[PDB]
């Protein structure tokens, strides 16, 4: 009880801590510190990388002529590809910085710091007598920024293919997909929109019934309006299955279109409508599908470098 | 406040469903409640804490809470809104001028920024030509934007 | 560099081992509940 | 294509991969037989 | 001989669906598995016996 | 046009040997 | 019949639950449940054999389930090509058979089976709190595994061989005689990095290695199996883990879901024990063959072309493909001298059979779509994608199931007790 | 006045009698309308073969406004 | 329970019989050669 | 200067996000 | 100094808003 | 050019199982909701 490694369990499994430890904490933190630490030098003052692999540098820092709209942390080159590229296997920090490095060791740590964080949750619920499922509702977002961050490049073969940690490169990455994969038409995206509009919906529609309701009969009166607005009686009556159907319909959209992001990794396609129409003699005529597949074509023609010096 | 707005949805729906209190023997615990309940089904002050211990912020007002659930996205939307109207008279935001200038005085200076200006050149260029059938437009392949020839 | 090389592996062994040795020192039973 | 001695029975072949998907199903048939209960 | 093949083929098909139809309802009838437990091994028998035959039928084609 | 006019009366018998068993022991009074 | 929510407290969408209790219905489902499974693989396997033209290759037509009896060595010769199939129809109707059987036995077991089985029958009957029978269970079911990995090894090894595709002159069944049997070799996989280059265990490229792992596995597991079978948990391990049929569930997640990933991975990169001409080329190996084409395209034509240096300094293709450097295939080692490419040879050691395959695979890329228009779906895309969701979906179950049994383990599964709530009996402002 | 519930007239016999024979009228209704060529004419969709006119090789143009009707019954060739 | 012609019959009445006549017709459509 | 603004502004938010979590007025109003 | 009437919106942005926010919670507190 | 290939037979006999799959099952999805807009109604 008295031990050095007793006081030290007490003092990390000790709830009285402004922020709650845990074992999963002494993980977790010295990762995100690192991360976010190499991120904002890297943000700060990091100097141009060859994203390409074609001696072309990307810059991205904002001491090079930038904002914070248009800067960014440029991920590996692409002749690195998809190999592990730690600090002490460059032949020098220039070398290193040239090549793109940084970024890796950040998405690194930082998937290492969110998968503890989710532990962490389940541990602290455990810890205070609460039911252990808000770690399953986190797992959304963990698997999308898994999937962006870690198995799209693994399904192209490099780690150039990931998002840039900005918001430029954000859109580029949006533009890219678009170009190469019209993810725009895959199921999985459309569900994907649809759990978050209607995320919104219900959050902005529950916080008005309630709001309304709160009188100075939480769930007794509002029902009565609602049953009778959009008709529909005697859906939702009980005050669980609400705040479950709630709490169901953004995470599994979202798990849906992290699973669609990952099969893309592994390149199958969205929908591919191009010339589905044909009159008689042969000839085709033209819908929606293939003005959309035009402004693809655009988008890869330009982006492809093709002719690299 | 999209984003925000799911968020919110879903970060409520699982603190109130996963600090129930215990009133039912049964496995299920939808079937532990009835319309004219006088307290609440769920505990403010575990969640609170449990919330102010993992992030560092908790809400403690149930009124607040949900009202804040209603303000986020009718904001995000009526600014969309917003912005959509200033785009209706072509008043948009795509310069950045400082970073044209330098990137065409020299051509070995790139960010993504000029990279999202190219892939819109292509999609205009690329895309005029069937989208607007009333200006009778025809470009040569010879002047369609590519990046062969950057 | 191989300093750094040796000094990041020693930090990733200890912590490692720190929250092994953790999880393992009878995890279960320290709860609010009482079962 | 099969051996030619069970060449006519290639039909019935085609439905045999869909038929697992239908066992789910009856088990929703059989709660609706007991009133989901 | 391709053609007693497949009558006996068909005749399998045809017991096996009836097996399948009929198993389960003497099953789940009340005070039934007692009480035609001669019928159903009858039958898982039978239906052994033409698969074995059905068998050495196809080793002769 | 045998061959599809086959498979659809196979589908449809496939189909109609499942909830037979749960109408069986529905009308005779089973432990369904 | 079936249970009723209140007598246990499970809806309809949770009834199976109320089988946790109860061994023989337990069994009669799990019985079913493999005699379902036994039943698609005969149904697919007749289904594939049936629409299976030997004269195209396999890999162009979506057959994904006789690449498996194939690269077995059943009814191939050199080069992949086809000589009777017979063999996948005995294996479809063989397993139909066995559906049958076990789905009789699940049945049985299921609806007229005693309830309990540790009443009547001691030998079978188990508490899920006992740390004894469950380990006999284990110890059972491993020697099981073990004995199949060493029917995997006897079928290797006296019974025809299976198909090496790293042959000379192609691939082709070979009986493996030597297997790898050394320590360092075997145990060098496992302790290898997961990134590129290294390839933890998808890396294995011989069949040697393959035998002598499988026959490492199996006696690995049958010792373990008899250790188990004659010894119970140590007092460590028994404050370590939750001993609950929940906790043994969230387990199985866990390291199935691992599985499944591990598999997605092997499917989309390995191609030894995926051969190439049955499940087709992968990404890098169609982007080498197609700067490899066009490289002597445009050489016999006569009008290095694309050629550059490695990173760390050895000879590859340039351009778009040089991420895919460290691919390795049976038609292209021989033309690969100590550091990467030779000139020479690249120049002048080309054999026809080795540009046709080269050829074969430019226009066989995994480009495809999931309305399946093209650039055609590759097995080796749909393998990988149904693989990574099913593993994803089944560490959210681990999630979940281990969370729930440790909180029922604990005493507050169904909720807060309302009258003494730990956060009330604790210091304010946390 | 209390607005029979739907179970009432689920049982009914009038109700099966009229819908059974009214709601085939209707399907038959619609079948015939897409079949006998109403649709194109009622709706002006042209048919597969009138897509090109001879003398027209390209999509159409309406190019005009307080003369639209006539500028599309000379490009529909009616 | 007994008048007809009230405010429901209406509602569902107009949904319901365009809905049948727009399902006929699209799988009348069905079986068009093109 | 421009980047000596950004920088100044970040720093701020993320001041304000620290003082936030760490001197909030207790939340004794239900608790 | 580069768009000295974007650096002066900039500050007054900042300061304004701020100023009034503090003195408003300055006069408030000592209710 | 573009006329149905099917005959009449299979519309009428389509016309028979969508006919009668929809007019029985459109007040049971209403039950529910007409059973508890009473209990709502003539309560407050
Ligand atoms: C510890 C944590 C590891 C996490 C994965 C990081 C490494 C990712 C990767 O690049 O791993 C790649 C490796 C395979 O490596 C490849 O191995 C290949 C082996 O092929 C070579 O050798 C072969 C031998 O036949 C052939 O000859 C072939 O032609 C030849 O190229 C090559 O070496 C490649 O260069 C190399 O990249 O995958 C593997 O080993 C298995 C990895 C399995 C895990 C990957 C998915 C993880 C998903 C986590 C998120 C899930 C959602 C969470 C929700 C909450
Ligand atoms: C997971 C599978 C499984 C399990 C655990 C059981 C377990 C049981 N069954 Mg069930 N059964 C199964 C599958 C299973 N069965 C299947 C697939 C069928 C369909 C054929 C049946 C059909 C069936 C009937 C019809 C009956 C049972 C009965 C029984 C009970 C008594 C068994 C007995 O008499 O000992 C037999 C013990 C033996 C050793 C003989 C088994 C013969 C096998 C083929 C030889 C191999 C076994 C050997 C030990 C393994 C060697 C491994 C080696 C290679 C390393 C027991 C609880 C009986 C009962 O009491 O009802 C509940 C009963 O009447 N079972
Ligand atoms: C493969 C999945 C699977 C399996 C193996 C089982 C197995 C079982 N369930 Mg579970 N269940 C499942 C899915 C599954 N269930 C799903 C998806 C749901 C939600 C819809 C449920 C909901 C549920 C409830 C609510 C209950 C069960 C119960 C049971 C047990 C009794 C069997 C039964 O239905 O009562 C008997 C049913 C019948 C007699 C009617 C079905 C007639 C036959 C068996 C149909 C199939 C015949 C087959 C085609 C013939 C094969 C041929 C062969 C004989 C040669 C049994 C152990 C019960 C139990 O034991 O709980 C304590 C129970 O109360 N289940
Ligand atoms: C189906 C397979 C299986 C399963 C489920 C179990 C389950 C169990 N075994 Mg058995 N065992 C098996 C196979 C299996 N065993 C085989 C094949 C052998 C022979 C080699 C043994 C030999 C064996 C012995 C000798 C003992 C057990 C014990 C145990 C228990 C403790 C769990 C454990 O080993 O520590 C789990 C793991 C740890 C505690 C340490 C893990 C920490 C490392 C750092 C994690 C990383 C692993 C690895 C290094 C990473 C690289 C691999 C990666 C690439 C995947 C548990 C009941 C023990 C017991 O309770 O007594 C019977 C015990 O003394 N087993
Ligand atoms: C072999 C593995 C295994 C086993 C034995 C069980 C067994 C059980 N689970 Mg667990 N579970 C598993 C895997 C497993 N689960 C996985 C992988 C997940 C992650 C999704 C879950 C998530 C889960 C939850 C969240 C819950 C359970 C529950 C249960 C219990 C009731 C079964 C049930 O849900 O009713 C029968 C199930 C249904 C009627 C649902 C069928 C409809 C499904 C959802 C869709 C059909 C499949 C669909 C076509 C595929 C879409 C995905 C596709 C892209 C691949 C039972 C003890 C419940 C419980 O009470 O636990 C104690 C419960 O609340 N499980
Ligand atoms: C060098 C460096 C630093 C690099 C940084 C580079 C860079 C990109 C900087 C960032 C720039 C930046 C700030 C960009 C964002 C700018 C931007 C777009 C601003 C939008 C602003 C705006 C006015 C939008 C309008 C819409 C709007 C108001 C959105 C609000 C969004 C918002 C705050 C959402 C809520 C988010 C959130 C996490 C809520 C969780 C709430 C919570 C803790 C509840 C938990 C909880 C649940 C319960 O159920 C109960 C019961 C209790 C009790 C309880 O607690
Ligand atoms: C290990 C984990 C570490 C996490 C660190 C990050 C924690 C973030 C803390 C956010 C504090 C926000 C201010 C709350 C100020 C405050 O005191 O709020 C307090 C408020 C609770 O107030 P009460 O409920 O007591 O108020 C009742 C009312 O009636 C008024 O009395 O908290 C909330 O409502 C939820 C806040 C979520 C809002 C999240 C905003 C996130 C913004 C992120 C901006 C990042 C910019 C980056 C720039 C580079
Ligand atoms: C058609 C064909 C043929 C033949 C066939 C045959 C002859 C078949 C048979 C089949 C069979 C004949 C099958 C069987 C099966 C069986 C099974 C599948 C069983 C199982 C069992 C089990 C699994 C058990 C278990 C147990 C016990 C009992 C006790 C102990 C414990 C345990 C659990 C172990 C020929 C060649 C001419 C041609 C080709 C194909
Ligand atoms: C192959 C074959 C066989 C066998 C077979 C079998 C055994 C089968 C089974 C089958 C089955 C077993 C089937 C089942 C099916 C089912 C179904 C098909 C169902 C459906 C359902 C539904 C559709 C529903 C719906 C719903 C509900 C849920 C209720 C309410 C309303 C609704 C609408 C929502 C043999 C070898 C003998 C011989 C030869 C042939
Ligand atoms: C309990 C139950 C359940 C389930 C169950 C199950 C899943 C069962 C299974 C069962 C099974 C899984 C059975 C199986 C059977 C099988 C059989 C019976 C077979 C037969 C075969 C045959 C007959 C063949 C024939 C042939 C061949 C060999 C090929 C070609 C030619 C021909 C077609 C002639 C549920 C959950 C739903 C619900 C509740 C009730
Ligand atoms: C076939 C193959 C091979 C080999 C293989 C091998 C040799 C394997 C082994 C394997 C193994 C040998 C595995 C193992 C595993 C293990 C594991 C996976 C473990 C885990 C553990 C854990 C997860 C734990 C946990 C925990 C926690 C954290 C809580 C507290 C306590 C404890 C510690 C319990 C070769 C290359 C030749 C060929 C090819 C492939
Ligand atoms: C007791 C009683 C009830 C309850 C009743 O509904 C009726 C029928 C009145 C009416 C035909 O619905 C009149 C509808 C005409 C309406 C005023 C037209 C304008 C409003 C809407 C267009 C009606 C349709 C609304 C529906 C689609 C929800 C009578 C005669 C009764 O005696
Ligand atoms: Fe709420």
């Amino acid at each position: 009880n008295s031990s050095l490694w007793a006081r030290f369990c007490e003092w990390i499994t000790s709830t009285e801590n402004r922020l709650y430890i845990g074992w999963f904490g002494v993980i977790m933190i010295p990762c995100l510190l690192t991360a976010t630490s190499v991120f904002i030098i890297a943000f700060i003052a990091a100097p141009p990388v060859d994203i390409d692999g074609i001696r072309e540098p990307v810059s991205g820092s904002l001491l090079y002529g930038n904002n914070i709209i248009t800067g960014a942390v440029i991920p590996t080159s692409n002749a690195i590809g998809l190999h592990f590229y730690p600090i002490w296997e460059a032949a020098s920090l220039d070398e290193w910085l040239y090549n793109g490095g940084p970024y890796q060791l950040i998405v690194c740590h930082f998937l290492l710091g969110v998968y503890c964080y989710m532990g962490r949750e389940w541990e602290l619920s455990f810890r205070l007598g609460m039911r252990p499922w808000i770690a399953v509702a986190y797992s959304a977002p963990v698997a999308a920024a898994s999937a962006v961050f870690l198995v799209y490049p693994i399904g192209q073969g490099s780690f150039s293919d990931g998002m840039p940690l900005g918001i430029s490169g954000t859109f580029n990455f949006m533009i890219v997909f678009q170009a190469e994969h019209n993810i725009l038409m895959h199921p999985f995206h459309m569900l994907g929109v649809a759990g978050v509009f209607g995320g919104s919906l219900f959050s902005a529609m529950h916080g008005s019934l309630v709001t309304s309701s709160l009188i100075r009969y939480n769930i007794v009166a509002a029902h009565g309006y609602f049953g009778r607005l959009i008709f529909q009686y005697a859906s939702f009556n009980n005050s669980r299955s609400l705040h479950f159907f709630l709490a169901a319909w953004p995470v599994i959209g979202i798990w849906f279109t992290a699973l669609g992001l990952s099969t893309m990794a592994f390149n199958l396609n969205g929908f591919n409508f191009n010339q589905s129409v044909v009159d008689s003699q042969g000839r085709v005529l033209n819908t929606w599908a293939d003005i959309i597949n035009r402004a693809n074509l655009g988008m890869e023609v330009m982006h492809e470098r093709n002719a690299h010096n | 406040g999209v984003l925000g707005a799911a968020l919110l949805c879903a970060i409520h729906g699982a603190t109130v469903e996963n600090t129930l209190f215990e009133d039912g023997d049964g496995a299920n615990t939808f079937r532990a409640f009835n319309p004219t309940q006088a307290e609440e089904t769920y505990s403010m002050v575990t969640a609170n804490r449990f919330w102010s211990q993992i992030f560092g912020v908790a809400f403690s007002n149930k009124r607040w809470l949900h009202f804040f659930m209603l303000l986020v996205p009718v904001t995000g939307l009526w600014m969309s809104a917003i912005g959509v109207v200033g785009l209706a008279l072509n008043l948009r935001a795509y310069d950045f001028v400082s970073q044209e200038i330098r990137a065409a005085e020299d051509p070995e200076f790139e960010t993504f920024y000029t990279k999202n200006i190219l892939l819109n050149e292509g999609i205009r260029a690329w895309m005029a030509a069937q989208d607007q059938p009333h200006e009778r437009l025809v470009f040569p392949e010879e002047v369609l934007p590519r990046g062969n020839a950057l | 560099m191989l300093t750094l090389k040796i000094f990041v592996y020693t930090v990733v062994t200890f912590f490692v081992c720190l929250f092994i040795f953790g999880f393992l020192s009878n995890d279960p039973a320290r709860n609010p509940g009482k079962n | 294509k099969l051996p030619e001695a069970y060449a006519p029975f290639a039909p019935i072949v085609d439905v045999l991969p869909v038929i697992p998907v239908f066992f789910i199903l009856l088990a929703f048939v059989w709660q609706a037989a007991v009133s989901f209960r | 001989m391709t053609s007693i093949l497949q009558v006996a083929l068909l005749a399998l098909i045809f017991v096996s669906f009836a097996l399948v139809v009929g198993v389960p309802v003497v099953f789940a009838t009340p005070n039934g598995w007692t009480d035609n437990k001669g019928a159903v091994f009858s039958g898982l028998s039978l239906w052994l016996l033409l698969v074995f035959v059905v068998g050495i039928l196809n080793s002769f084609v | 046009n045998i061959e599809l006019a086959l498979t659809l009366v196979s589908l449809v018998l496939v189909v109609s040997a499942g909830p037979l068993v749960v109408v069986l022991l529905s009308a005779r009074g089973g432990n369904l | 019949g079936g249970r009723d929510q209140e007598t246990t407290g499970f809806a309809w969408w949770s009834g199976n639950a109320r089988l946790i209790n109860l061994s023989g219905k337990l069994l009669g489902a799990h019985v079913a449940h493999a005699g379902l499974i036994v039943f698609w693989a005969g149904a697919m396997n007749l289904f594939e054999v049936s629409h299976f033209v030997p004269e195209k290759p396999m890999y162009e037509q979506g057959l994904i389930l006789l690449p498996h009896i194939a690269t077995l060595g059943y009814g191939v010769g050199p080069g992949g090509e086809i000589i009777d199939t017979f063999p996948y129809f005995v294996s479809g109707v063989l397993h139909l058979i066995s559906s049958a059987v076990l789905g009789f036995g699940g049945v049985y077991h299921s609806l007229i089976g005693p309830e309990t089985l540790e009443e009547s029958y001691p030998f079978f009957g188990y508490v899920w709190k006992d740390k004894n029978k469950m380990t006999n269970i284990l110890g059972y079911h491993l020697i099981m595994l073990g004995l199949g990995a060493w029917l995997l090894v006897w079928k290797a090894m006296y019974f025809g061989g299976v198909y090496d595709t790293w042959a000379p002159g192609g691939g082709d069944v070979r009986v493996i005689t030597n297997p790898t049997t050394n320590a360092a070799v075997i145990f060098g996989y496992l302790v290898k990095s997961p990134f590129g280059g290294d390839g933890w265990i998808c890396s294995v490229d011989n069949m040697e290695d393959i035998i002598g792992g499988h026959i490492w596995i199996g006696t690995l597991e049958i010792l373990g199996g008899i250790w188990h079978i004659y010894t119970t948990p140590w007092p460590w391990a028994r404050r370590a883990f939750v001993w609950s049929g929940e906790a043994y569930l969230s387990y199985s997640l866990g390291a199935i879901g691992v599985m499944g990933f591990i598999a997605c991975c092997m499917s989309w990169f390995n191609n030894t024990a995926y051969p190439s001409e049955f499940y087709g080329p992968t990404g890098p190996e169609a982007s080498q063959s197609q700067a490899f084409t066009f490289l002597v395209r445009d050489q016999r034509l006569g009008a290095g072309k694309y050629l550059m240096r490695s990173p760390t300094g050895e000879i590859i293709f340039g351009g778009e493909t040089m991420r895919f450097w460290d691919f390795r295939g049976p038609w292209l080692e021989p033309l690969r001298g100590p550091n990467g490419l030779d000139l020479n040879k690249l120049k002048n050691d080309i054999q026809p059979w080795q540009e046709r395959r080269a050829a074969e695979y430019m226009t066989h890329a995994p480009l495809g779509s999931l309305n399946s228009v093209g650039g055609f779906v590759s097995p080796r895309s749909w393998l990988a994608c149904s693989h990574f969701c099913l593993g994803f979906f089944f560490f959210i179950g681990h999630l979940w199931h281990a969370g729930r049994a440790r909180a029922a383990a604990a005493g507050f599964e169904k909720g807060i007790d309302r009258f003494d709530e730990p956060v009330l009996s604790m210091r304010p402002l946390d | 006045p209390v607005e029979r519930p739907f179970s009432d007239i689920l049982t009914s016999i009038r109700y099966w009698v009229i819908h059974s024979i009214t709601v085939p009228a209707l399907f038959i209704a619609g079948w015939l309308f897409v079949s006998t060529g109403l649709a194109y004419d009622v709706f002006g969709t042209p048919r597969p073969n009138e897509y090109f006119t001879e003398d027209r090789q390209e999509a159409p143009l309406i190019t005009d406004r307080f003369n639209a009707l006539e500028q599309v019954k000379k490009l529909s060739g009616n | 329970v007994y008048p007809i012609f009230t405010v429901r019959w209406l509602a569902i009445h107009g949904i319901a019989v365009p809905t049948i006549f727009f399902l006929g017709a699209i799988t009348a459509m069905q079986f068009i050669q093109r | 200067m421009e980047a000596l603004v950004y920088t100044f502004l970040l720093v701020g938010t993320l001041g304000i996000i620290f003082f936030s979590i760490f001197f909030r007025d207790p939340p004794r109003m239900i608790k | 100094e580069v768009n000295i009437y974007g650096l002066t919106a900039t500050a007054l942005f900042i300061i304004i808003p701020t100023s009034f926010l503090l003195i408003l919670y300055v006069k408030t507190a000592s209710t | 050019v573009g006329d149905v290939n099917a005959p009449i037979e299979y519309a009428v006999g389509a016309a028979i199982l969508v006919s009668l799959v929809a007019t029985a099952i459109i007040p049971i999805v209403l039950n529910p909701g007409q059973q508890a807009a009473d209990k709502i109604f003539n309560a407050k």
